[PDB]
């Protein structure tokens, strides 16, 4: 064919976008040839139901509060002391200028 | 389990004059401060060479119609360099001119206009321009717990009498409110 | 006569009540039954165990089928 | 050797005077916090870490090595951070807030509500 | 903008290494080879076949999990399915259902009025999930484009009952979804 | 409320009860392609330039012969 | 300085007003209230399972990342773990949605600039992906498929095979489109160096997503705060060198390819198991159990009447939507109705962007800037 000399149309790893019926959808979604039984529970639960131990939700600790005055503020200010390290850490990341065809010969992903 | 470092360092080096409450939860770390020093606190951040936030993500209003300080302004802002985010949450009543942050983060004019009309909280410096979201001359502030869901005057229809008009609400099939509550 | 008059309008074909009275009873053998139709799902009508210790049929409260005990 | 190619960011522009500018900025900040503000808190912190970074840059003297050892993104980014910190110090002393007068409550709140592992949480940088 | 002058020089000092490179790049930008490549690709697609589903004679593909014109099924005995739980009305996120019941004469409970003003009924699906007897369902019919608002205010269960004209088709769907739902 | 619903037929315990048939077949279907690839196989520089120049010269010679005939 | 108006392709409803000077846009300013609904007010006077469709309606191009973000917020606030198959299919569909949005935004940009054939080819591909949606659950768009705690229904059989077929043919289609646009001198001269954004003002104006990743700074939430299975799904995360229209465009295409890598990595690891829960107190029971057991009916009834109750605290949850950091702020208290659910769509940041970054350009460049910003007034206004 006359184009077929440059571009994706002249590449053995090139596919078109007209999937035939048989090759795209040969089994309609309604009447499949199988019988799926989706799971919905684990055996341990289904024969040892115990809802608090399962529902660690609402099993959270209570909210703890404290007030501070000038005395405690001064005490903390004095006992506190920084260090050359562990101030915070830094989240550093930079560009690399990587290729495209590298990963898995440029295939796998 | 996310950003204890930045929060701890920020609290242990701050001028402790302007912090009213600190909550180091796991949902989000909160510096509840006084409305008088808000600009001072935010300008401390974004500049200190460890807890530099440099990006303001949200300025949202919350309404509590049962407390003397009716409103609650909330600033959610992260630190793209130190991979952390904090939530500075201030109180605010009816009319009480709150400081602006459009000088520091220019990305607050639209969020401060939105909190001007949705709620009614003011803003002393520049960002309190006219309303943004709601259409035009609007009676109330349509996100507190008083402006009803269907609005005061909202019928708006064409009139071959003249052209088009806005008239008070007479809607059909009134809003049903189901209860669903559960006394345990 | 009044319910079907409130909702239905045509009054040419028979109303649901008329059809469910046209279906006869079942005449089951034991003392307790369960009404769904013929499938457990895809036909709804959750299990509705109904007693049969009266000389008159017993309705099912979904898709009234009027089961009846056979013998004495 | 290996002056630089590009810092990678659009706003920052490379500068071959990284060591000299850092030396000057750090000396100035050390002087400012040394004389001006009260000896507390913020001042303690900034004195400590700023004199640290001054010492390490002065000793390493090769901008590649100062990056690799000091452990921060770029010398340009450090220049930006130092300039901003000095600006902040100026503002701070303009409105000096130090010292809690009295009648002061800072409610420390904490609740250890557990959250699942499949929720967006900014996991700590190693 | 002083750096841009310096950058534009190096960028020219880099690509213009030899004479072959400058000559190639020049007649590249002078004979429109990328234009020609684009044109050839376009012409290929022109010669190639089309999609153009030709609607009124061969409609598009669907799935049994579709949502459309609602319907109220009924048992094989002709007996209605709905029992007035109010669950569909309760879960309606658009409040687009109105339902009002009463004890019938024979004893069973049924619905005196049941209507869905189809517009206000965005088609979300929660209907066919809240129903404990599969009374209401969304049959795979999307061609109902009346010319007067009142129609799309589907009537007091009457037209909804007429959804049984699909009772075969709908049934099929339900079977294929009894497994995983 | 799960045993026979999930699978009644013949299991001795709750484990190894169901058959699922949900996901992919054994093998991941393929290794797929994601990287771009546009081959450049057209006549690059000298071919096209010589074509243009040669056809121009020869066309001019033909124009000459034709104008001779027409005169 | 002229005062021109701009009330326009169908690239949304928006009212630009432009202080002009010759052919220079001295000051552009958008009026945005032109499509408002009160989504927050409604959510409040609504619920959790009832308010999910609202999130489906916000940012109506990428129609599932929103539900994903809302579900993450509710789970975080609720402490309700989710099974592995649910996580995997949820990531699969989030990435399909990213591809959808990228096709639409990219080729609508191409139409604004003038091309049309890329628009039509991309719309064919969008038809294929929408068919995937409507096969899995619901209509083509607006598939309320990601509930709190997992998904609503399991996916059918053969869907994975179709996914693979689409993956291959779609790699080829992206290659075609990139060959059609990337390199065409018209497109290059129309796109490059149009709307530069230094990272300083980027972080200032609070951009996110591709925008923030355009100029320099490399930061996306999938790598920073990996909410879901994303770890096991290594990918690439491209980054642009000089923030402008062309580099944002190339970023978009590379993001398409990385999304393909993820969409293949899932159907090779998807751990066939259960979905959506293990407590019939936060997720309703399926039909067989509901119609056979007894307590299953009680829980189904209560869960579809009043929904689940979540405790007192308030949270913020962010997701790397196709546009940017889609944020949700929940202030729930006690009862089953979400107190003050606040949205943080990136539309606000991107429009203020438009304002400042549309100076000293021409009107064609204003159109180009809207294209590269990929605005959806639905989410910018909600
Ligand atoms: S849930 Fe089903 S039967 Fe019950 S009231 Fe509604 S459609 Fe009617
Ligand atoms: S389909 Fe949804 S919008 Fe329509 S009434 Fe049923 S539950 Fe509500
Ligand atoms: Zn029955």
């Amino acid at each position: 064919k006359p184009w077929e000399i440059t571009g994706p149309c002249a590449d053995p790893e090139y596919r078109s976008a007209v999937p035939l019926a048989t090759e795209y959808r040969l089994q309609c979604p309604a009447t499949t040839k199988e019988k799926p039984c989706i799971p919905n529970s684990l055996p341990e639960t289904v024969y040892d139901i115990k809802y608090f131990s399962r529902d660690q939700r609402r099993n959270r600790p209570p909210i703890r509060r404290t007030v501070l005055k000038k005395a405690d503020v001064e005490k903390l200010a004095k006992e506190q002391t920084f260090a050359v390290s562990d101030f915070p850490p830094v989240y550093l990341n930079s560009a690399v200028e990587e290729d495209i065809n590298a990963i898995g010969g440029g295939y796998q992903g | 389990m996310d950003n204890q470092s930045i929060f701890k360092y920020s609290w242990e080096t701050l001028p402790k004059k302007w912090v009213k409450k600190m909550e180091r939860s796991e949902h989000g770390n909160r510096f509840d401060t006084k409305t008088d020093y808000l600009f001072q606190l935010l300008c401390f951040l974004k500049l200190h060479t460890y807890t530099r936030v440099q990006v303001l993500i949200d300025i949202c209003g919350v309404d509590y119609p049962s407390r003397k300080r009716r409103f609650e302004v909330v600033y959610n802002l992260l630190s793209t360099r130190y991979n952390s985010r904090i939530r500075v949450q201030t109180s605010a009543d009816e009319v009480t001119r709150i400081s602006s942050v459009v000088s520091l983060f220019p990305s607050a004019g639209w969020w401060e206009r939105e909190v001007w009309d949705m709620f009614g909280v003011s803003s002393i410096n520049h960002p309190d321009l006219r309303r943004i979201l709601t259409d035009y001359g609007f009676e109330g502030h349509p996100l507190r717990k008083d402006f009803p869901l269907s609005g005061y005057v909202e019928v708006r229809y064409d009139d071959p009498e003249k052209r088009v008009v806005s008239e008070p609400i007479e809607m059909t099939q009134e809003f049903r409110y189901f209860d669903f509550a559960s006394p345990w | 006569s009044n319910h079907t008059a409130k909702w239905m309008q045509d009054t040419s074909k028979k109303s649901p009540m008329e059809l469910i009275n046209e279906v006869p009873p079942i005449k089951v053998e034991g003392r307790i039954v369960a009404c769904e139709g013929d499938t457990n799902p895809a036909l709804g009508h959750p299990i509705e165990f109904i007693c049969l210790d009266l000389p008159e049929p017993a309705v099912c409260k979904y898709c009234g089928l009027r089961y009846v005990q056979d013998h004495h | 050797a290996k002056v630089k190619a590009s810092t990678g960011i659009v706003g920052l522009e490379v500068v071959p005077n990284a060591r000299e500018v850092l030396i000057g900025l750090y000396s100035k900040t050390l002087k400012e916090i040394q004389k001006v503000p009260e000896d507390e808190g913020y001042r303690k912190a900034v004195e400590s870490f700023t004199k640290h970074r001054l010492s390490v840059c002065k000793e390493e003297e090769d901008w590649e090595a100062i990056e690799k050892r000091l452990g921060c993104g770029q010398v340009e980014e450090l220049i930006e951070e130092a300039q901003d910190e000095l600006k902040l110090i100026s503002y701070m002393i303009e409105w000096d807030p130090w010292g809690v007068p009295d009648d002061y409550e800072c409610e420390v709140i904490e609740n250890d509500a557990p959250v699942p592992k499949h929720v967006p949480l900014h996991r700590p940088p190693p | 903008t002083k750096l841009e002058d310096e950058q534009r020089e190096q960028l020219a000092k880099e690509i213009s290494k030899d004479w072959s490179s400058v000559f190639e790049r020049s007649i590249n930008t002078l004979f429109l080879t990328e234009m020609v490549r684009g044109l050839m690709l376009t012409l290929k697609y022109f010669f190639e076949t089309k999609v153009t589903i030709n609607y009124p004679f061969e409609k598009g593909p669907l799935s049994p999990r579709f949502r459309g014109e609602h319907a109220l099924r009924r048992y094989p005995t002709g007996e209605e399915r709905c029992i007035a739980c109010k669950l569909c009305e309760a879960i309606c996120p658009a409040q687009a259902i109105t339902i009002e019941a009463e004890e019938r004469e024979d004893g069973s409970r049924r619905t005196t009025r049941y209507d869905i003003d189809m517009t206000k009924c965005i088609y979300c699906g929660f209907c066919q999930e809240a129903c404990p007897v599969d009374a209401i369902v969304e049959g795979p019919n999307f061609e109902f484009a009346t010319e007067t608002h009142e129609e799309l205010l589907y009537d007091k269960e009457k037209l909804l009952e007429n959804g049984d004209r699909w009772e075969t088709e709908i049934a099929e769907n339900l079977r294929s979804e009894s497994l995983y739902r | 409320t799960e045993a026979y619903i999930r699978n009644k037929p013949g299991m001795v315990s709750v484990k190894d009860m169901p058959v699922l048939q949900d996901g992919p077949p054994p093998g991941g279907f393929a290794p797929v392609r994601f990287a771009r690839r546009i081959p450049n196989k057209g006549p690059s520089a000298v071919a096209i330039f010589l074509a243009a120049f040669g056809t121009f010269s020869w066309g001019m010679y033909q124009v000459g012969q034709g104008n001779k005939i027409r005169r | 300085n002229f005062t021109s108006n701009f009330g326009p392709a169908a690239h949304g409803v928006l009212r630009s007003v432009l202080e002009m000077n010759g052919e220079v846009v001295e000051r552009a300013e958008p009026h945005i209230g032109l499509l408002h609904r009160g989504t927050e007010k409604l959510i409040e006077y609504k619920t959790y399972l009832q308010a999910l469709p609202y999130f489906d309606r916000l940012d109506y191009v990428s129609t599932m990342a929103q539900e994903h973000a809302y579900s993450l917020a509710v789970e975080r606030l609720l402490n309700c773990e989710v099974p592995l198959r649910a996580q995997y299919i949820r990531v699969l569909f989030c990435e399909i949605t990213r591809i959808l949005n990228h096709l639409l935004a990219l080729t609508t940009h191409a139409m604004d600039v003038g091309a049309s054939t890329p628009s039509l080819w991309a719309f064919e591909e969008r038809e294929k992906l929408l068919e995937f949606y409507e096969r899995v659950s619901g209509a083509r768009m607006h598939a309320s498929f990601i509930r709190p705690g997992g998904v609503a229904q399991d996916l059918p059989l053969g869907l994975c095979r179709d996914i693979d077929s689409f993956t291959q043919q779609f790699a080829s289609r992206i290659d075609e489109l990139e060959e059609m646009l990337t390199g065409n001198r018209i497109w290059k001269q129309r796109l490059v160096d149009i709307g530069t954004v230094t990272a300083q003002q980027a972080k200032d104006w609070g951009f996110s997503g591709v925008m923030l990743r355009g100029p320099g700074v490399c930061w996306d939430l999938r790598r920073a705060a990996p909410y879901d299975v994303y770890d096991q799904l290594d990918f690439d995360v491209p980054v642009g060198t000089r923030g402008d229209c062309y580099d944002r465009y190339c970023i978009r295409i590379e993001e398409m390819r990385q999304s393909m890598r993820i969409i293949w990595q899932c159907p090779n690891k998807i751990p066939s198991g259960m979905i959506k829960a293990d407590d019939r107190k936060l997720c309703p029971p399926s039909r067989c159990r509901m119609k056979l057991s007894m307590e299953s009916s009680i829980h189904h009834f209560e869960l579809y009447t009043e929904g689940f109750s979540v405790p007192a605290p308030s949270t913020y949850t962010a997701v790397e939507a196709p546009k940017g950091e889609f944020g949700v702020f929940l202030v729930s208290n006690g009862s089953n109705r979400p107190y003050r659910c606040k949205i943080r769509a990136p539309g606000f940041a991107h429009l203020q962007g438009l304002d400042f970054m549309s100076k000293h350009h021409m009107l064609a460049d204003v159109v180009t800037i809207i294209g590269t910003q990929d605005i959806v007034s639905g989410e910018v206004d909600r």
